[PDB]
């Protein structure tokens, strides 16, 4: 209760930041990312074991820069994030604000063997309030770092349909709770995810649609988060999405994402923005 | 091969649905444009732009038969089909079944469908496809006749008595047999009675005499 | 109340040019100094009307019209001016 | 479809022709050409499958 | 005479009519001996013949011309600072187009012509890859890789001839800038062959403002150096004596209105021969002379430079023609809209006289509708008569509408599942339809607004609106009164001027409040003209039907609209219940935003945005608590919580809880707090005074290709909210909410960049006068609309 | 942009200069192409700078240093330079320098403070050559304004047909028995007498009539020297145009135009062009034309014959002692690390070479 759901909220704040390929940077495949006119507003909910519930709204805004080389696409640029998780299982109420910044880069080769590097640093101020526990305010000012390294290939099965695998290792130097009513240590999270991405695309005379999928699998190697240390996690992240860029259109499809059985399971993350100019 | 397209020349799109024989037209023109069996499929650029409802896109090749083939026996025949690709831009499918009158809109597309029909009846006294245009030009006659009537309708709504009498005389010189001149005649006596000039207003005073409609 | 914009009708009228016209002037001299009229009446003959009608905001209407008839030769231009409207 | 017309074929229907007179006295249109059909019409036939070869 | 073996092998591969029937050798060959410019070099040379050997007889016929391979769509690989849009006209102007084959000897005409396109920098020898294709046939693709020859760096810029001014003042006055500061981005060394006509015209007009009428160069200019890193500029200016501009006399009759032009052309005695004043005095024939009937005036003026007495005078002329009357107006391009929807924002009708201020007044009113952006003026004259001119306006007919479920921000109103089915302007009739079925964290607001902008002749607008709030105020940083409301109102607006927007109209309002917490601030309203509510439990229902009369006034003197640089925006909004409704109250709200610039390029503007408001009962009653004013986050005073400035809530001690929770912001509970219970939850007030000064100094981040979107600003806010009906003598030991208290102020930085997912309004501030009960926030952004 | 730096070839070390005084005169040269060359006369090394100050040196170690201010033009809050780019030439104890602000100075050898100045409508960019009491100043506009040595009373001006698309105006005109041959800034040869400049004869020497798409062809900063009754002028993409002094009409070019300066030494006349390769052209015939294309694009300056070797500069401060008959002898040393841009001279057995940081050396090898 105290170390399982009251002080273990920093692990769910770390898991709400990691995402897929087209969610941390946007649609960068066959899309000219010259101007920084992009924004990724994603909302959703999540529930863990023990009557836990989450309600986060993670937004993204930034600017990129296009730089071409001898077969090595180098798209640089930085971004700023903001996440508001309404963590309230049965006794507390989270009002965090994960305000931070960060930059990224790409190493897109000829055969689709991209090595994407992402580095971001966020700082969230907590506003927990223990209800029916006789406590007051627990405002913290801890910080979080991210040193993820996306690696993946691409197999051109068809001229319109492609199959690509993924293998990412996300590194961090998060501290945890320093005024837990208890100190903490500088443990490093080792969240790693493998899996293949089922892709399918169509086109036409002047319109184009995209029907993606995904059957990735998370498998972390090191997990010693103690403020009792944590254990290993094993879950599958099915993420089926859809996109369409017609000239009288912006978006058409949803951004469905569901987690499998594990410690913390993200329920749904639909981000549909289907609007029309007529 | 010249025989791989003529073997399926009788197999048009009456069995296939959309895209079975569209790309087969662009086969012989990319290799040789002066073949004896290839001359019927190279000059078909005005229909692949027309079949997919791209009406302003197909208008870039209407002036093709004027310069290269002036001695064709079908010059009198191609002057009728120019109004078919211009009247589709006059009325749209949005105001089709909603009951919206398209007469109070841009008459620029109606004159493009009229200039080819004007040269058809004055260029040749005895053509072969004229009696279908007689039922078609009567729709173009009343469409651009109610355009200036709505301009005359607005100027009586504001009080501009000089501006309305210049529009009905614009309807009095080139509209002899339309419906819009039946209702434009009370607009003449309303502007003349509001103005101090009454030397000729008694001649145009009576309107409803025998035409009780 | 609601304000009214400028409602200008007919062609412009100047006090110096309206006085120096006689009866029987041809159509070339009238349409040169005063200009072509904005009123064309093809009813039988071809008479010209020079109306100076303006309506400013909340001040009513004014009107100063003319009536100059013609013929096939361009004579009998009788002076029929109405400077005070009713 | 070589000799065929497709797209928006809703131009076949139209309005009937109505003829009016001038009961006010000698008010006739005398200057046509910019918006009016000429006085003659001609004669022809009706059909489909337009020869669209220039 | 006619040779039978003129046809060769391999010539019928690509072209069989353009390479075989394009020669007069068949059916009409007459010349046989001097066949030099009749068959091979007359008509066949343009098609595919570019050889040297003459066609001889059959006994020595060894011509055997082989057909060369054709060319496909050449994809220019290695695009070094060059796009494929402008790299298209270099193939058919001077070269070989598609279809015809490259004969491997006209390739120099294709090669020379690519280096003659790079005239912006001056590359006279560009490394263009003139190689041969490895693949033999079947739509070959050439290899064309463009590279840069020289660099584009300038060495230095020096100026001589400073006889009256200093040296360093002329660098900042021009467009040249070789130093970057710590507050801007520009200041790099960039050269252009088209910018030489931009920095030299401001040099002549600068010294022309000092009386130097003899300003001329000494028969030399800047030498043309196409980036050889050896440039050398030299401008030897010559100045004279500071003259004095005398009075301008009127020579000739200026269309019978020469007596009204002398009072503006005459200047004060003692003014020099100004350069920027003579340009702004030749266009004075349109403010009062061209507004009568004239469309195309012609007025010249020559300089009489008298160096004897140092007195310069000018003589005006007039070459006017006829009265320039107006004929019928044509409107072309109205495809999706009707003709009658755009004939009223003109202020210039047919059968009138052309005014100079009657054309641009209708041009700025036709562009402010939002239906199109390409508005031009085509004043075409009739070739038949020299009068009765025609005017033609241009349209674009762009689309409008929105449908999408874009999630909003998360820092002020929480997560917002905004549906927003914004069915925009209709099929051409001009009806501003609007539906906004949003759903925030604390509200479920839906709308249905059909507004007709022209119900009467001139400007009267009639439009209804149906709404349904159903908002829960416990999530809006308030205490209680989960309210379920709906209603319907109409509005008939009467404009009295060109900038005033006086409105009027009635409206029905229904209210159904439940689960209201017992407190002193809201039960005083229930005690006045009502029953005593149950203080023993929750769910205190209270229905209210209103028939209020709404009025308003809007002053919209503004220039740009989107990002204003100069002007004022005053908006008033008031309402009052009619006798016959449930309650009797009235409230007014005054908005003011004034943009005052302190520069000439409109980039340094002071924004004095204020905000007022007041409301009270109509005698013996009280204003309802669900109509109070709120000063909160990034709308009035940036730097605080959402709806926290104002009077707090003091609760009534009773056991009115349903299932007896721990606290629930209520005294007399199981905790033991019986007497002297209060909190810090804002409940709004009867009045509100919010003022804010703001500076719109630009940002040192984006100065490359766009600057009209990112708007970084610095501000300093101020605000207070108090109650007017709070008892100061009945309650002791409490802060008196019956006077204008200490002003809560804040300051910080702002940002108004437009994102593709809605406008992003970012404002980071820091509180300066934070007091007890006023929670403060720092990061307050706003994205999603 | 289109080619990179050439690698360093093998070296041959036969002599090593040891003494090299490093006196940082002025305040810095900078990235400005000028012709401010040092001079040596009466055991006094003359070193100037574009800031306005001039300091004399000596041949042994560089003593006898005086600092005067001749180009200040501001006596209110600070000083201001005049961008001196004419050249330091000594003629009869009077140093005549130029400026980019249309100023011509006359530096004295006694104290250097008294310096009378005149006003010229053009800018001083060429090397000031003084002969027969006349200071020949060739401006960038093509005008020729001579100046007297005492006060400069009469200033005759003559202009030629000079079109646009020109780079510089640093051609230094010399005299030949009263006929001052002037290097034309339009691909012409102007052998005019230095009295008023009445008779002007022009002959097009470049290939601007053959080529159409060109940028810079009628501009050379070269000096015509006249030995044994034979003139030697140059052109861009042309060659030597060895006329007679009697205004002839016959002309012949071969190939390989130059932009830098040259010197005549008997039969093997050394030439350095834009490709940074040295060669020796004869009078007629073109005998044993050897090339030095192994050191291309290294910013080679004007070569001088110092103790039987052609010493040139480099972009990074290297040395290349090129041989006089074949050029296969390469010698490299290390006297500077900034770079060499000023064309060195050779007089009185002392190599006067100025680098890009405003220092002069005396290499004795």
């Amino acid at each position: 209760r105290n170390a399982a759901a009251l002080f273990s909220v920093d692990y769910k704040a770390f898991l709400n930041e990691v995402n897929n390929l087209n969610k941390r940077m946007g649609d960068l495949r066959d899309i000219n990312g010259e101007a920084g006119a992009w924004a990724r507003i994603m909302s959703g909910t999540g529930s863990a074991s023990g009557g836990f519930s989450d309600n986060y709204t993670h937004v993204q805004v930034g600017v990129d820069k296009k730089h071409e080389l001898d077969g090595l696409d180098l798209f640089t640029g930085f971004t700023v994030t903001h996440t508001d998780s309404s963590a309230s299982a049965d006794v507390f109420s989270g009002k965090t604000k994960s305000v931070g910044a960060g930059l990224y880069a790409s190493a897109m080769f000829d055969s689709g063997a991209y090595i994407d590097l992402i580095g971001k640093y966020v700082h969230h101020d907590n506003e927990y309030t223990a209800t029916f526990a006789g406590l007051g305010t627990r405002d913290y000012s801890t910080h979080s770092w991210y040193a993820g390294a996306e690696a993946g290939y691409r197999y051109h099965v068809t001229e319109d349909a492609w199959i690509e695998p993924q293998a990412e290792l996300v590194y961090g130097s998060v501290s945890g709770k320093q005024f837990a009513w208890m100190k903490d240590k500088d443990y490093n999270p080792l969240i790693g995810r493998t899996g293949v991405d089922v892709g399918k695309s169509f086109s036409g005379k002047d319109w184009k649609v995209t029907a993606r999928a995904g059957l990735g699998y998370q498998f972390d190697l090191l997990a010693n988060g103690e403020t009792i240390k944590g254990e290993k996690d094993s879950r599958m992240l099915m993420s089926v999405g859809l996109n369409a860029e017609i000239r009288d259109n912006v978006r058409f499809g949803l951004e469905f994402e569901k987690s499998a059985f594990g410690k913390y399971n993200v329920d749904n993350a639909v981000n549909a923005n289907f609007c029309y100019s007529f | 091969p010249p025989n791989e397209i003529y073997a399926t020349a009788q197999q048009k799109l009456q069995d296939g649905n959309w895209r079975q024989a569209i790309t087969q037209l662009e086969a012989l023109d990319n290799r040789y444009p002066f073949g004896p069996y290839s001359q019927q499929v190279q000059l078909d650029l005005i229909y692949a732009y027309y079949k997919n409802a791209d009406l302003p896109l197909a208008q870039a090749a209407i002036d093709r038969f004027i310069r290269l083939n002036p001695t064709h026996p079908n010059i009198d025949y191609v002057m009728y089909m120019r109004g078919l690709t211009n009247m589709a831009l006059d009325d749209s499918a949005l105001q089709g079944f909603f009951g919206v009158d398209r007469s109070d809109r841009d008459p620029q597309h109606a004159r493009a469908a009229f200039s080819d029909f004007s040269k058809l009846v004055r260029g040749y006294p005895n053509s072969q496809y004229t009696t279908d245009a007689t039922k078609r030009l009567v729709f173009l006659k009343d469409r651009l006749a109610k355009y200036e009537y709505s301009v005359a309708e607005y100027y009586t709504e504001r009080g501009a008595w000089v501006a309305v009498v210049n529009r009905v005389e614009g309807m009095l010189r080139d509209y002899p047999d339309t419906q819009a001149t039946r209702d434009a005649l009370p607009l003449m006596e309303n502007a003349y009675r509001q103005m101090q000039m009454n030397a000729q207003a008694e001649k145009v005073a009576k309107i409803i005499a025998a035409n009780s409609s | 109340v609601v304000y009214r914009p400028d409602i200008n009708q007919g062609n412009y009228l100047t006090a110096n040019d309206v006085s120096k016209i006689r009866v029987g002037m041809t159509q070339q001299q009238v349409a040169y100094a005063l200009g072509t009229p904005l009123m064309s009446d093809p009813f039988g003959t071809n008479t010209w009307f020079y109306v100076f009608r303006q309506q400013p905001g909340h001040e009513g209407v004014t009107q100063q019209t003319l009536t100059l008839t013609f013929n096939s030769s361009g004579v009998l231009t009788n002076i029929d001016n109405k400077p005070a409207l009713s | 479809y070589k000799r065929q017309v497709s797209g928006d074929e809703a131009y076949l229907e139209a309005a009937p022709l109505a003829e009016l007179h001038a009961p006010a006295g000698m008010i006739l249109p005398v200057t046509s050409g910019d918006y009016a059909i000429p006085v003659t019409n001609g004669s022809g036939a009706v059909g489909k499958a337009l020869d669209i070869r220039p | 005479f006619v040779v039978k073996d003129i046809h060769f092998e391999g010539l019928q591969r690509v072209a069989v009519g353009a390479a075989l029937l394009s020669m007069p050798v068949r059916t009409g060959d007459t010349v046989n001996d001097e066949d030099i410019s009749n068959t091979i070099r007359a008509l066949f040379a343009t098609g595919n013949f570019e050889d040297v050997r003459v066609l001889r007889d059959g006994d020595t016929l060894l011509v055997q011309v082989k057909e060369r391979p054709t060319i496909a769509s050449i994809t220019f690989s290695g695009n070094k600072s060059v796009k494929d849009d402008m790299l298209k006209q270099n193939l058919e102007a001077s070269g070989v187009r598609v279809g015809e084959s490259l004969d491997r000897t006209t390739i120099a005409d294709i090669e020379k012509g690519l280096e003659d396109f790079y005239y912006s920098v001056g590359k006279y020898s560009a490394s263009v890859k003139a190689v041969v294709t490895p693949l033999p046939r079947n739509r070959v693709d050439l290899k064309l890789v463009f590279q840069e020859g020289v660099s584009a760096e300038i060495q230095q810029i020096n100026i001589v001839g400073n006889h009256a001014f200093t040296t360093d003042e002329l660098i900042s006055h021009f467009q040249l800038r070789d130093e970057v500061p710590w507050w801007n981005v520009v200041g790099d060394r960039k050269y252009q062959k088209q910018k030489l006509a931009g920095d030299l015209e401001t040099l002549r007009s600068y010294y022309l403002d000092r009386g130097y009428a003899r300003f001329n160069i000494d028969s030399t200019q800047v030498s043309l150096t196409p980036d050889k890193k050896g440039i050398y500029v030299t401008v030897n200016i010559t100045e004279g004596d500071q003259y004095k501009l005398s009075g301008v006399e009127v020579s000739g009759n200026l269309a019978g209105h020469s007596a009204e032009i002398e009072q503006l052309t005459k200047i004060e005695p003692g003014e020099l021969y100004n350069g920027t004043k003579v340009t702004k005095m030749e266009d004075d024939i349109k403010k009062l002379l061209g507004r009568y009937g004239y469309a195309y005036p012609r007025v010249q003026s020559m300089p009489e430079i008298n160096d004897a007495d140092k007195t310069v005078k000018l003589r005006v002329n007039v070459d006017a023609g006829n009265r320039f009357y107006v004929r019928k107006i044509r409107f072309e391009g109205n495809d999706t809209s009707k003709d009658a929807v755009l004939r009223r924002e003109m202020r210039q009708m047919e059968g009138a006289w052309l005014g100079s201020d009657l054309v641009d007044q209708g041009k700025e009113r036709l562009n402010r509708l939002g239906f199109f952006e390409t508005v031009d003026t085509d004043t075409q004259r009739v070739p038949g008569s020299p009068d009765q001119v025609d005017v033609v306006y241009k349209v674009k007919e762009r689309n409008t509408g929105s449908f999408c479920f874009g999630i909003g921000y998360g820092t002020e109103s929480g997560v917002s599942f905004q549906a927003g089915v914004q069915q925009d302007n209709w099929l051409g009739t001009g009806y501003a339809v609007g539906i906004n079925g949003t759903k925030n964290d604390y509200q479920t607001y839906a709308e249905l607004s059909v507004t007709n902008p022209y119900f009467t002749v001139d400007g009267v607008s009639l439009g209804g609106r149906l709404f349904y709030n159903d908002f829960q105020a416990d999530d809006a940083d308030l205490s209680d009164y989960t309210n379920k409301s709906y209603g319907t109102d109409v509005t008939l607006g009467f404009p009295i001027n060109e900038y005033n927007s006086l409105r009027a109209g009635l409206g029905y309002v229904h209210n159904s409040l439940s689960n209201m917490q017992p407190q002193v601030a809201m039960w005083r309203y229930l005690y006045s003209m009502g029953e005593h509510p149950s203080t023993s439990d929750q769910d205190n229902s209270f229905k209210t039907d209103d028939f209020t009369f709404n009025y308003g006034w809007t002053y919209n003197k503004l220039d740009r609209g989107y990002f204003p640089t100069d002007g004022s925006r005053v908006n008033l909004t008031g309402k009052v219940t009619i006798p016959g409704s449930d309650n009797e109250y009235y409230k007014v709200t005054l908005d003011t935003a004034t943009y005052v610039p302190i520069d000439d390029d409109h980039k340094w503007v002071v924004l004095g945005r204020t905000r007022w408001g007041y409301g009270d009962g109509l005698g013996g009653k009280e204003m309802p608590f669900y109509e109070n004013f709120y000063a909160g986050g990034s709308s009035t005073v940036r730097g605080f919580q959402s709806n926290t400035i104002g009077p707090k809530a003091v609760y009534f001690p009773h056991q009115a809880s349903n299932y007896d929770p721990d606290y629930d912001y209520e005294c007399a509970t199981q905790d033991g707090a019986k007497d002297l219970c209060k909190s810090d939850d804002a409940v709004g007030g009867n009045a509100m005074a919010v003022a804010s000064l703001e500076f719109i100094t630009p940002t040192p981040f984006i100065s490359d290709k766009y600057a009209n979107s990112v708007r970084t600003s610095f501000f300093w806010d101020m605000g207070t909210v108090w109650d007017t009906n709070w008892d100061s003598s009945q309650y002791s030991g409490y802060p008196d909410y019956s006077d204008p208290s200490n002003i809560r102020m804040s300051a910080g930085i702002a940002l108004q960049w437009m994102s593709p997912l809605g406008p992003l309004v970012f404002s980071y501030a820091q509180p300066f006068k934070k007091y007890d009960g006023d929670k403060a926030e720092q990061f307050q952004f706003n994205i999603g609309k | 942009d289109v080619v990179k730096m050439s690698p360093l070839p093998t070296v041959e070390n036969q002599f090593t200069p040891t003494t090299a005084w490093s006196t940082s005169v002025g305040s810095g040269i900078g990235n400005f192409y000028s012709n401010l060359h040092p001079a040596l006369a009466d055991n006094v090394v003359y070193a100037a700078d574009r800031a306005g100050l001039v300091k004399a040196l000596n041949a042994d170690d560089g003593k006898e240093i005086w600092s005067v201010s001749l180009a200040e033009k501001d006596g209110w809050f600070s000083k201001e330079p005049a961008l001196l780019s004419g050249g330091v030439t000594v003629s009869g104890g009077h140093v005549y320098i130029g400026s980019e602000k249309a100023q011509v100075y006359a530096l004295n050898t006694s104290d250097g403070t008294v310096a009378w100045q005149t006003k010229v409508a053009g800018e001083a960019l060429s090397r000031p050559v003084v002969s027969d009491g006349l200071v020949l100043i060739h401006t960038s506009n093509g005008q020729l304004q001579a100046l007297n040595e005492a006060d400069g009373a009469v200033k005759w001006t003559v202009n030629l047909d000079m079109p646009s698309l020109s780079l510089r105006g640093e051609s230094a005109p010399t005299t030949a028995f009263g006929a001052a041959v002037v290097g034309g800034d339009n691909g012409r040869v102007s052998a005019v007498l230095m009295e008023q400049g009445q008779m002007i004869w022009q002959q097009r020497i470049s290939q601007a009539t053959g080529s159409t798409e060109i940028d810079r062809l009628s501009d050379v900063d070269t000096t015509p020297v006249v030995v044994n009754g034979v003139v030697f002028a140059l052109a861009y993409n042309g060659n030597l145009t060895a006329l007679d002094l009697r205004s002839g009409q016959i002309m012949w070019k071969r190939e390989l135009g130059s932009v830098n300066d040259f010197i005549v030494d008997g039969n093997r006349i050394y030439l350095v062009d834009q490709n940074d390769r040295v060669m020796a052209l004869t009078i007629d015939g073109g005998v044993t034309l050897w090339t030095q294309s192994d050191l291309l694009h290294r910013l080679l300056t004007s070569p001088v014959l110092y103790n039987g070797n052609l010493v040139v500069g480099d972009s990074e401060g290297y040395l290349h002692w090129i041989n006089v008959e074949d050029g296969r002898f390469v010698a490299q040393q290390k006297v500077d690390s900034s770079g060499f841009q000023t064309e060195p001279v050779a007089a009185d057995g002392k190599l006067l070479i100025q680098a890009k940081d405003g220092t002069v050396y005396s290499i004795t090898r």
